[PDB]
């Protein structure tokens, strides 16, 4: 019933480079020590796993602990934490650390795993008890005096890297630092596919594509919980007589299939760990307005493809270097192809400018969701005047500083028309001078969204000192094909009989008590009487006015949903749009 | 910042 | 017993015969520590108590620490030593609220216990800054403890308190008072005569020391220099 | 622990000599160093960031103990293996270690991780460490004046040692061990590279030096280690999936440059702090565009800052002078004052305003100039390093920057984006700095270097920068000429006439692997097309600045790289000629 102890390495999705690196450093120094002598180097004997909660660290340590105990040669796994080291006697914690390292040297092919290592080895402070600095010093000494052949590997997961002492995180003690990130869409797809693997009625590939598209910000724990609550919602609606019975009624588990509606209901009732106290991730285009914007958005995804080289370079995303070396052959002093490859990025700027409204919040969220490998830096005033007394300049300069060290990055300014009035002059000058101090080949996208901005005062004006010259988009209003495809989901709501709705219909037939142990009246000349004036009302409307009209007509259509005669619904729509 | 400490190590010292 | 309570072990190779250019403060320092120990019959005749406090203030490297260490090794003789405590305003535990008052009370207990004592605070404005200042990290309880623990009027004993600082402005104006710091001595950057005297002090224990004319030239070419 | 000495410690040669003359040579030659009564130190502290070489210097001094007995006895102790469960054996063993140090007279005690042995005594402190401090202090005060035992101690957190041992008569002379700068990282990378079978060219070691701002010697060692492992991985990817030893010849494994570019991202930056401006020579792509203007600037800085004959008075270490160069041979005071006051009279008030058009490569010119002045001290006064908000106002930050420039002469006060600095920084701050430059002697090497884009020359003649001496010291960056633009685009056209059997890329491994033992077509591109596209590139970029030349270059490089695998580059030349319209 509980969590596993024989997890293999194929139950981990999205971290293949780290699995290959762990396999390398537990096997390669044992067989080929001459390669570590030919080059005068020492094989790394220390790894620090670090990343957000629920991202794979104890899972990979568990998989390695299961891999240690299977093969013809045996690696000994030593699992520790702060409880079975800390003692209340003088000199007994450090003695327990020394007994651990000596016993691991005795069983010489060995792993030592310290979990939550910031609790075992915090940053040394004189305002703390001496036992913690004493444990850090004893650990530093024992690591500096190990076997020096790659026999004892020391793996530590801290969840927070900064808490651990900087003397332990230097090469020599913990040589490698594996960053276990929150999974992106291919990794989330692979993780969800691992979860929905032993299910009898399987999930498709297109549905897990949609399911990995919508779960941005989820860890592996959050996706496993999504499959768990989806399955339990399926059990709940398939057999709700379980939940009011104090003894075991017989059910048939083969009559339970996890439906798409159950997953979509489990998405609403689940907050990921990354959003459980914070603001949620930027979402894609919401499903209703995809007719109004997506083709225009697709034009943006082409303009941001021939200015950042998106698909050409990022074809290997945290993937195994070893499988790239096996799968692709090298040609084998001539690295000016590096200089021409760096020369394709000139200074990338984009000003997406359109009318007042027009879905620019949706477009900005869609683009920041599309650029998940980039490090976004948000210069909207919701974040600049957020941590107060810090000063806007120390926030804006810090925001540019994280945008030029973790490249590729995006400096994102939404509401640019509001921003260049509600932002102090010095910030624009400090930001403009900070942008023209960059080299031309440096991948920092300046993404700016503006509603009804003066294009004469962006050649001149405050934004003169940015290169918004020929990379300025235009979000024009939706077209008649797109407005018609938009309103053609609203006509589908008019064509539903009250027996077609999945609404709350009462139960006359009670529970099956398990073994214990008409016609819709809608004239087709009304169904285009609605639509012709519906398109005629929405003349040169923007996205916001279109979805306001959609909202009003959807209220009108929804209030007469119990009726089969929908003539009194049609004439109210025609009266509203007039 | 002012917080206090554990009653000091017993130093059993018999074995 | 577990605090910063150790006496700084002075060397007898530092006296006023190794200080250059500061003879008025040496003569004022003899009546402060040395002569009340040597002539207690005379201070009792007027029933006067000598000033138990002095603030050394001046630019860095002009000999405030040297003056304190020479004061310790001046009347440490005739089996009667001067126990020297030296603290600093730049310690990590000096601004540690709750702990720093305990360390100061234990320092003044151990300075009263070794009776002819000298406490030297190397950067007293780090320890006792102005309470009407504009940094957030300011501990007023530490400064009030430093105020009431030193007392040249309440007869603690033969405890001399010395504070060193770059300018006396940054020190609290509650600590520049007849009970706490009676006197303030400005230790300047030495002039040409005092630079000749210091360079004569720094070379007098050589094998072939410099000539007088050579030293005079060196004193001139070292404008803007301290003794350090 | 190996037979490690100096000629393994790059970027710290001066410190070893300073330590050898401070520690080793007074202990070795007391017939020399007791002639001048200068007392050797009782305690010398090595402090610095982690990985900066502090245990190397003591191990190299102990290999300088690899000499004959009764001289420089070296004791190698730690902040552990002294402290014990008992109540006396720690302090008794410290007293005994000091007594054996007195027994062999000339002796050195080294305490690696001295914060482990001497932490801060407080009321969360243990008794046994507090008594260890209470005996180490009394032992250090017991050590006699005729200094024959020297105690070196190393820490990576200096304000976590107990304050008592930092008091006079104790650990009082300090050595800071910073992270290495670019030439120091070059020497360290050379040191790690030395004993490889297949060698590494010095240009790649210089590039890897400029890529690692923030890397200690431990970091550069592990960067080389991961580069070797990435190269073994790409040369023999079958030894990884084996579970049995395969016969591999280690001679065919050569660590390339792509392995180092993969190990650069495979190595955690370890407080790199890659912020603001970086002194870095002009990049190879734009080097045709700004080479002669930068050469004129370098010559003007040589005449102005007298760099042709000093180069910091031909001295970076005094010891190499005293063996190779014979000196010139009290009536010498007037001569030395005369020739020193004439050598310092070369430097009046150094001020360089580099003006240019908008986007004419000033961020490259300023970084290449600050790379040219490596022996100087750079105090950057740009906006991002002043409003970085260290709990001080920007007037205070400007004033402290000028103080640090004034302390560490020769120095520069580097203001990039001057026309933005003028409008952003408040007027009284500019007047504070103008007063700080008016209160300066004319013999001080503080260059005021300012780079501007389109700054109106009225503002430096009668405006707010008029009380800065920018009278005859305006250099104008010209827009680059036809020879420079032609040589700039010759590399692009060289990329064009490069065959797809010569462009490195990654196609699928269609051949099987060797499975180790168990133990003829022409590029169709005429020279008239090359000549025409060269003429069109020259005619399009007429009176272009460096940024709008880089834009045309980036667009045409995108076009050329799109038809990378084509063997008939006619739809490439048609795309390029169509683009430049
Ligand atoms: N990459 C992944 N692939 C598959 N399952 C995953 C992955 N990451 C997490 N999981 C699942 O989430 C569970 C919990 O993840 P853990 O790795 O134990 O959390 P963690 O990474 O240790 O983070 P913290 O700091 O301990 S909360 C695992 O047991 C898996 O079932
Ligand atoms: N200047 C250098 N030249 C060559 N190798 C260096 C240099 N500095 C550091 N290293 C390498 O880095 C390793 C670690 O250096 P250490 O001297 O042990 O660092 P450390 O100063 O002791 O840091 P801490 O405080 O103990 S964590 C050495 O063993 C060398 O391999
Ligand atoms: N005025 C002086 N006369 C003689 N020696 C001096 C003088 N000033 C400094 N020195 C020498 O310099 C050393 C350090 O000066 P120090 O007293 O630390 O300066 P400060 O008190 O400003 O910190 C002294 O030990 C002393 O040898
Ligand atoms: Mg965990
Ligand atoms: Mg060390």
């Amino acid at each position: 019933l509980g969590v596993d102890m024989n997890v293999n390495f194929d139950d981990i999705g999205g971290l293949d480079n780290y699995i290959d690196q762990l396999k390398e450093m537990v096997a390669l120094p044992l067989l080929y020590p001459e390669l570590y002598q030919n080059f005068n180097i020492t094989p790394p004997r220390g790894v620090l796993f670090h990343g957000p909660p629920g991202t794979g660290k104890t899972l990979m340590a568990r998989a390695l602990a299961a891999s240690c105990s299977s093969d013809e040669r045996k690696i000994t796994f030593f699992m520790r934490k702060g409880a079975d080291i800390l003692s209340k006697w003088v000199g007994e914690a450090e003695r327990q650390l020394r007994l651990l390292f000596e016993e691991a040297k005795k069983h010489q092919p060995s792993i030592i795993f310290f979990d939550e290592i910031d609790g075992l080895a915090p940053v040394r402070s004189s305002k703390q008890e001496q036992i913690h600095a004493s444990i850090v010093s004893t650990l530093l000494a024992l690591m500096d005096g190990m076997d020096n052949r790659g026999q004892v590997i020391v793996i530590g997961a801290t969840n927070r890297p900064d808490a651990v002492d900087p003397a332990l995180r230097r090469p020599g003690r913990f040589d490698r630092e594996f960053y276990f990130p929150l999974p992106d869409v291919k990794a989330r797809f692979k993780i969800l596919q691992i979860q929905t693997r032993k299910w009898s009625s399987p999930l498709s590939t297109n549905f897990i594509d949609k399911l990995a598209f919508l779960t941005k910000g989820y860890g592996g724990a959050d996706l496993r919980s999504l499959c768990t609550e989806a399955a339990l919602i399926s059990i709940q609606r398939s057999f709700p007589q379980i939940y009011r019975s104090n003894d075991k009624l017989l059910v048939d588990p083969s009559k339970i299939k996890v439906k798409v509606s159950d997953f979509m209901l489990a998405l609403k009732k689940i907050v990921p760990s990354s959003a459980r106290s914070t603001g949620s991730s930027p979402q894609p285009l919401p499903e209703l307005i995809k007719p109004l914007l997506a083709d225009q958005l697709n034009n943006l995804k082409n303009k941001l493809d021939y200015m950042l080289n998106i698909k050409d370079t990022t074809f290997q995303r945290n993937t195994s270097l070893l499988q790239n070396f096996i799968d692709y052959e090298e040609y084998s002093s001539y690295e000016f192809f590096e200089s021409m490859a760096e020369s394709q990025i000139c200074k990338p700027r984009l000003l997406i400018n359109g009318p007042k409204g027009n879905g620019q919040q949706y477009v900005g969220a869609a683009i920041l969701n599309y650029l998940e490998e980039f490090n976004v830096q948000n210069l909207d005033l919701a974040s600049l005047v957020s941590e107060s007394s810090r000063t806007i300049e120390a926030a804006v300069v810090q925001s540019f500083m994280e945008a030029k060290k973790r490249q590729p990055s995006v400096v994102f300014i939404p509401n640019l028309d509001i921003w260049i009035n509600t932002i102090p002059e010095n910030v624009i000058l400090v930001l403009s001078g900070l942008f023209r101090s960059l080299q031309s080949n440096e991948k920092i996208l300046l993404l700016c969204l503006a509603e009804n901005l003066d294009i004469s005062e962006v050649k001149n004006g405050i934004l003169s000192d940015f290169a918004f010259d020929k990379n300025i988009f235009q979000l024009h209003k939706p077209s008649k094909e797109n407005i018609t495809r938009y309103f053609s989901n609203l006509i589908e709501l008019l064509k539903t009989k009250p027996s077609d709705i999945p609404m709350k219909k009462r139960r006359v037939k009670p529970l099956p008590e398990l073994q214990k142990v008409k016609e819709l009246i809608l004239t087709p000349e009304q169904i285009k009487k609605v639509s012709a004036c519906l398109i005629e009302h929405c003349q040169n409307f923007t996205v916001s006015q279109l979805e306001d009209v959609h909202s009003s007509v959807a209220k009108i259509i929804w209030k007469s949903k119990s009726a089969w005669d929908k003539t009194g619904t049609v004439d109210e729509i025609i009266k509203f749009l007039s | 910042k002012s917080t206090g400490g554990k009653a000091p190590r017993k130093q059993l010292a018999s074995k | 017993e577990i605090a910063d309570l150790d006496p700084l072990g002075v060397d007898m190779n530092v006296n006023f015969d190794d200080i250059g250019g500061l003879d008025n403060y040496i003569d004022q320092l003899k009546e402060m520590v040395a002569l009340p120990l040597l002539y207690p019959e005379l201070y009792q005749n007027f029933n006067i108590t000598p000033p138990r406090g002095v603030l050394f203030h001046g630019p860095p490297g002009t000999g405030k620490t040297l003056m304190a260490r020479a004061l310790a090794a001046s009347c440490s003789s005739d089996e009667r030593k001067i126990t020297f405590f030296m603290r600093k305003g730049a310690d990590i535990l000096s601004k540690w609220v709750g702990e720093a008052e305990r360390q100061l009370r234990l320092l003044f207990e151990e300075a009263k216990k070794h009776q002819p004592s000298i406490i030297f605070f190397d950067e007293i404005d780090g320890l006792a800054p102005v309470r009407s200042s504009k940094q957030e990290q300011i501990h007023a309880s530490i400064v009030s403890t430093l105020l009431a623990l030193m007392d040249g009027m309440d007869n603690r004993g033969q405890v001399i308190v010395i504070g060193a600082t770059n300018r006396p402005d940054a020190v609290d104006p509650a600590l520049r008072r007849p009970g706490r710091f009676d006197r303030e001595f400005y230790f300047p950057l030495p002039d040409v005569k005092a630079r000749f005297k210091i360079l004569q002090i720094q070379t007098r224990k050589w094998s072939s020391p410099l000539s007088t004319n050579f030293i005079d030239k060196l004193a001139f070419l070292t404008k803007g220099y301290g003794g350090a």
